[PDB]
């Protein structure tokens, strides 16, 4: 109750502008700051402001408003190197302990643009022995998502976006296996919501 | 810059031979800080006399408390004596004894 | 009028509420020292310790830059600087708060809400210090937020914990007396109110109920136990008093004024 | 040089104990240990303001500290609870800085607790070459990577061409897969992609490998079992690509 930060997730599209916001209680806060956490590293201070007013930074404007006891950054263009956990923390008037109150997190996740989709199934063969094999559904847009296996036999990932640096391409992907002989990939991703023009070799 | 100190004196109670009584002395308005104030019993220091912290008023002179417990009697005459840069020479200021 | 300030001279520094010497600095441990036992207010050990470690940081940090930039600005040994800082509370209204920096005996440079500006009167050498003052503008915030939000917290919490002592009434004690003479044919009559708290009091000359305008009051006085003492005074001629009177006015007396006859 | 913790994965048995080092060179006076479970925020166990005092923090219990010099500041568990399965993370910061407040945090430690030591295993890891499909509709190809049946979720999943580290065109599941979704000491699964050009791929001089670090159980650990004792280790997984 002392300092409110709404949970998410949150997944926005990329460029969009992000507003993320916590509320407080506790009229004696005085110094405001939001951290931004990578997955499984450490948070890492964002933005820090004294009192009431915005100071901005870069894609960043970081506001408190004390009479209305709200504070918000907001993010200008997100890309998907934003994806994170955007944690506030504030602290109460000297003397005050040097502790600082962290609002719960909200998880952001920037979608990328995917400018020319060509969503298919394709199957791999290990390097290693057979028998075993893995199915990849790559290449879809940001609005398809992927639904778990309902079934315990069949293992199926989360979509999860990788970026090809050198030639500005970004692509979707999500993985799919079993040890069971009928499993094939037509039949992989039933559960999930795909496209029709997914290509199955 | 300089400015000398007003000097005043007096008693807790109104004057009484058969009382134990206390003696101030108030000196105010005066700069740099530094200053010696003594209470003098028959023209004679007084060993005893406590004094406030160093304070200052809003127009940056400093004043001072300077106290003392005493049983005046009748034949007893108790005054304040004050040195200070501004003073060509030590200033005494008696006790009114009415 | 309920404030409460801390002064620096440059070494003494100490803690005030009005007249009222409330805290005092050991630099031979570099702690606070607490002059009464609700001294302490409402804050706690832990947070005294902060607050003991926060001054001496800063004062360090800050007695250290004049040093720094002693030949930059003025006059070297010996000086002297004096400051006053603190918060005052109101009725109804937004706190005040304070702090001030005198050169010698001079206002040099005072923080307005977030930044030091110069007094007109210390002229162009105040701006240079203010240049040197205001760049760093977190160090400014630690400032304004000791001044408008720590202080006015606890001189609620102090005023609160010495209530016994500061609430407390004490009867005054008054009589009357001839003074030095004005000039020829005349007579100063004096009417002196003793050991009375707390410090507002009124004490008027009276012919029946019509006030004298003449009454002079004097300085209010101190003496060690915190309670004061003020002369209020008259000057008529030599055949006009027989009909005088001295009334004192004050809280402890609950209606019951003092009346005193010259007679 | 900033703020280090040590060790980075620890797994305990129930009742044994450990400590934790952070480590700081900045001169810091304020020390913190937090704790960081989902779905929370940061809590904090206990902090210092100063060499040679300690403070607790909303969730002391169970822990203690050490402030032995300015530079480091120690959490103690004397029991492991299941409770205690978390990450830790350790911050300092001035006792009163001039570039505005904020702190620098550690890395964070995961430590899991459980209940017997006979759960860890490693992880078993295997390279799977590009879609023959793919390659000639994409002119991209991609490799994908498995790991499966690791307890616990004490990994660090990467991809090295031809001997170098790259990132580039790399992505690893967030969170791994329970194995079977049913047991709570389900061991688990975790899939990565890499993709680069058909033209990289087809050449037969590029090497490619998956590599799994896995943290299990420390050389001191008693282990009176058929199998090899599951300690940190590196498993890694190949192939060459072919034309
Ligand atoms: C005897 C103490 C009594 C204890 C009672 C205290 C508890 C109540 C709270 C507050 C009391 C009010 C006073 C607070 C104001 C004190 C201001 C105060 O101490 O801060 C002033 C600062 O701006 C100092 O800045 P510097 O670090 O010097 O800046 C560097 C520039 N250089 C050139 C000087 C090197
Ligand atoms: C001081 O009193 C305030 C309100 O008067 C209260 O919020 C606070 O709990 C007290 N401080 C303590 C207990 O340290
Ligand atoms: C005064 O300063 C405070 C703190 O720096 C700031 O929040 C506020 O906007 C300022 N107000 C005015 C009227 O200057």
């Amino acid at each position: 109750k002392e300092v409110e930060q709404d949970p998410g997730p949150l997944s926005v599209p990329e460029g969009a502008i992000v507003s993320l916001n916590c509320t407080y209680s506790n009229s004696a806060f005085q110094y405001f700051m939001w951290y931004r956490q990578y997955s499984r590293k450490g948070p890492e201070l964002l933005m820090y402001t004294y009192s009431s007013g915005n100071k901005e930074d870069g894609r960043f404007t970081a506001q408190v408003d004390k009479s209305s006891k709200y504070i918000s950054l907001f993010i200008r263009d997100s890309q998907p190197s934003d994806s994170a956990t955007y944690l506030c923390a504030m602290s109460t008037s000297l003397p005050n302990a040097g502790k600082s109150t962290f609002g719960d997190g909200t998880t952001l996740t920037v979608k990328p643009n995917i400018q020319n989709p060509d969503p298919a199934v394709y199957q791999l063969r290990d390097s290693k022995s057979s028998d075993k094999s893995v199915c990849l559904f790559t290449d879809f847009d940001s609005q398809t998502n992927v639904s778990q296996s309902k079934d315990s036999d069949v293992y199926i990932t989360d979509k999860c976006v990788l970026d090809m640096r050198s030639m500005d391409f970004k692509s979707n992907s999500a993985v799919a296996w079993s040890n069971k002989s009928d499993f094939a990939c037509a039949n992989a991703f039933n559960n999930s919501i795909i496209p029709e023009d997914t290509f199955f070799p | 810059i300089q400015r000398t100190p007003k000097i005043q004196v007096y008693s807790r109670h109104p004057a009484e031979n058969g009382k134990s009584n206390f003696l101030n002395c108030y000196v105010s308005g005066f700069h740099p800080s530094d200053i010696e104030v003594d209470l003098l019993k028959n023209g004679e220091r007084i060993e005893k006399v406590e004094h406030s912290d160093l304070s200052f008023s809003k127009d940056w002179s400093f004043y001072l408390l300077y106290y003392t417990e005493f049983t005046p009697t009748e034949k007893d005459e108790y005054a304040c004596r004050v040195n200070h840069v501004t003073l060509s020479q030590p200033k005494i200021v008696k006790w009114d004894r009415d | 009028p309920l404030s409460f300030h801390v002064i620096w001279i440059a070494n003494l520094v100490s803690g005030w509420l009005s007249d009222l010497q409330t805290h005092t600095w050991d630099s031979n441990s570099s702690t606070i020292v607490f002059l009464w036992p609700w001294s302490r207010g409402n804050f706690s050990n832990e947070e005294w310790k902060e607050l003991e470690t926060l001054f001496r940081i800063r004062t360090i940090r800050s007695f250290e830059g004049i040093r720094r930039y002693a030949h930059e600005l003025q006059f070297e040994y010996p000086f002297e600087i004096q400051v006053t800082g603190g918060c005052e509370l109101h009725s109804g209204k937004v706190s005040g708060s304070f702090l001030q920096l005198a050169y010698q005996g001079s206002d040099f440079v005072s923080f307005q809400n977030n930044s030091w500006l110069p007094y007109p009167v210390a002229g162009n050498m105040a701006k240079h210090f203010c240049k040197v003052l205001n760049q760093n503008q977190h160090e400014n915030d630690i400032t304004h937020n000791l001044l408008s939000d720590t202080c006015p917290r606890f001189i609620l919490g102090l005023l609160d914990a010495g209530k016994a002592h500061l609430q407390r009434q004490v009867k005054p004690e008054a009589w009357l007396s001839h003074g030095p003479s004005p000039g020829p044919g005349h007579l100063q009559l004096v009417c002196h109110v003793s050991g009375f708290y707390p410090k507002p009091v009124w004490v008027m000359w009276m012919r029946g109920e019509q006030e004298q305008q003449g009454t002079q009051r004097g300085d209010i006085l101190p003496s060690a136990d915190g309670t004061w003492y003020l002369r209020a005074t008259l000057e008529v001629a030599a055949g006009e008093a027989a009909d005088l009177s001295c009334r004192v006015k004050h809280s402890s007396l609950e209606g019951q004024d003092i009346v005193l006859y010259w007679e | 040089a900033g703020v280090t913790q040590t060790p980075k994965f620890r797994v305990l048995k129930t009742g044994q104990s450990m400590t934790l080092l952070c480590a700081q060179d900045m001169n810091h006076e304020y020390m913190y240990w937090y704790r960081q479970d989902p779905g929370m925020g940061l809590r904090l166990i206990h902090y210092s303001v100063g060499e040679g005092t300690t403070a607790k923090g909303e969730v002391p219990d169970g822990y203690n500290v050490s402030r032995l010099k300015k530079q480091n500041f120690l959490l103690g568990l004397e029991s492991a609870a299941p409770s205690q399965t978390s990450v830790y993370f350790c911050a300092s910061r001035y006792f009163l800085p001039t570039q505005g407040m904020g702190a620098f945090f550690g890395q964070g430690t995961r430590l899991t607790v459980v209940e017997d030591l006979n759960k860890v295993f490693p992880p078993e890891v295997a390279v799977f070459e590009p879609s023959e499909a793919e390659i000639s509709h994409t002119q991209k190809a991609t490799l994908v990577c498995l790991a499966t049946g690791f307890y616990p979720d004490h990994v660090e999943l990467s991809w090295w061409v031809n001997g170098k580290e790259v990132h580039s065109g790399v992505c690893t599941d967030p969170q791994p897969l329970k194995e079977q979704p049913a047991l709570n000491d389900s061991r688990y699964a975790l899939s990565s992609r890499l993709r680069v050009s058909a033209t990289f791929w087809q050449n037969p001089r590029n090497h490619f490998r998956c590599q799994v670090q896995f943290y299990g159980l420390s050389e001191n650990d008693e282990w009176t079992q058929d199998r090899a004792k599951p300690v940190t280790q590196i498993v890694s997984a190949e192939a060459w690509g072919r034309a």
